[PDB]
């Protein structure tokens, strides 16, 4: 009212506010007759992206909404974090990025590695040597 | 799709770890892998926490040898003496000596709120006849100053006191800071040169200004004292008036 034609990268065309999709700093550099494509997000991405955008189209400590709309696993996550990346929308980056930090909050190494599924790259002594490095900021 | 944390691009890693407290960042994640531990020892990650929190801006130009130990320091950076200007009477300070009529707490006239580089100086301490003193010490590592920040790092301590004494008071402004072990034994001292002092004393707010560099390790407290000490000719009902004292430890 009026609206712009988003293609995502698996066909899918999507409609939206003018202005609620230039939230994003990449389409709204673009405008400036067809549907703009979207290569690295996909449906189930850009519906979720259009939906945050929508709720803080109006807008001026994780929001107590943003906390439960990213109650998703991992890998869709890391997507959303992409799309926002791609899309250039600062604040959506920032709640992804938080809630991904909250997750490595509190934890040890291997419960850090255990969470991501990340494998125990280093040496013992290269460990070691890591842990000397941080002498000046342990008790 | 991205199927683990790791196939994200550098940049956005980069910004997670932003978010991670500091501590724990360098404890717990510097761990986790070599592509973390080699990514938290960029001076980008620091340099860019840095910009998120205000401590620097795109002009930033300055050497700065150890990033990471400059952002905890602009990190842990206020004022560690509470009660400095006296807004709430002398809580937190020791009257070591409360001669005569005693200390007071008094409001600073609109005029010589301006005398102050703040807005934020309403009201001062001030002595009375016979000599007065007060003292605070500050708990480096109750404050976030841990000890082996304090020993490694041994950043700068920079102490600042304001006065303002007549050249003719009957009283003369004072002022002692002492770096102190975990013993509370002294470990280097500070004593405004008097002469200097008695130059100050014209009747307007005057700062005085220290930093000590290169004390040993054990530093584990700050004692400050100070006040006026009478010097036996009457010249009036106060002696100096002193507010906005600081202790600060800034980035070496």
């Amino acid at each position: 009212m009026p609206s712009i034609k988003l293609q995502s990268s698996d066909g899918e065309i999507f409609e939206v506010d003018v202005e609620i999709a230039k939230q994003s700093v990449t389409i709204k550099t673009m405008l400036e007759d067809d549907p703009v494509p979207l290569p690295n997000v996909n449906a189930a991405i850009l519906k979720k992206v259009i939906q945050w955008c929508t709720h803080h189209k109006d807008d001026p400590d994780i929001p107590v909404w943003d906390q439960e709309f990213l109650k998703v696993d991992q890998g869709t996550l890391f997507e959303l974090i992409l799309a926002a990346n791609y899309l250039d929308i600062k604040g959506l980056l920032d709640v992804t990025c938080k809630t991904v930090a909250n997750m490595i909050k509190g934890k040890t190494p291997e419960e850090i590695r255990k969470t991501f599924n990340i494998k125990n790259d280093f040496t013992e002594e290269e460990e070691a040597q890591v842990r000397k490095e941080n002498q000046w900021c342990e008790e | 799709a991205v199927g683990n944390i790791n196939e994200l691009p550098e940049n956005i890693l980069l910004e997670l770890f932003t978010h991670v407290p500091a501590r724990q960042l360098l404890l717990n994640c510097r761990l986790v892998c070599s592509l973390w531990r080699d990514l938290i020892d960029l001076v980008t990650l620091w340099k860019r926490k840095c910009l998120r929190e205000g401590f620097i801006t795109e002009d930033w130009d300055q050497p700065v040898a150890d990033w990471k130990i400059f952002y905890f320091l602009r990190s842990l950076h206020r004022n560690l003496l509470h009660n400095p200007c006296a807004e709430e009477g002398f809580e937190f300070w020791s009257l070591d000596v409360n001669g005569g009529d005693e200390w007071k707490v008094e409001d600073l006239s609109r005029d010589q709120r301006k005398e102050f580089p703040n807005d934020q100086v309403k009201k001062y301490f001030v002595t009375s006849y016979y000599t007065c003193l007060k003292s605070q010490v500050v708990d480096l590592k109750a404050e976030g100053y841990w000890e082996e920040l304090m020993d490694t790092t041994r950043p700068d301590i920079e102490v600042k006191d304001w006065f303002a004494a007549r050249p003719d008071c009957g009283s003369k402004y004072q002022l002692c800071v002492q770096l102190l072990s975990s013993a509370h034994a002294p470990l280097g001292t500070f004593q405004p040169d008097p002469a200097t002092i008695q130059q100050k004393s014209d009747a307007k707010w005057r700062e005085v200004s220290h930093t000590f560099s290169n004390y040993p390790p054990g530093v584990r407290y700050i004692w400050f004292q100070h006040g006026g000490v009478d010097t036996h000719y009457w010249a009036g009902w106060y002696g100096p008036r002193v507010t906005n004292s600081s202790i600060t430890i800034r980035p070496p």
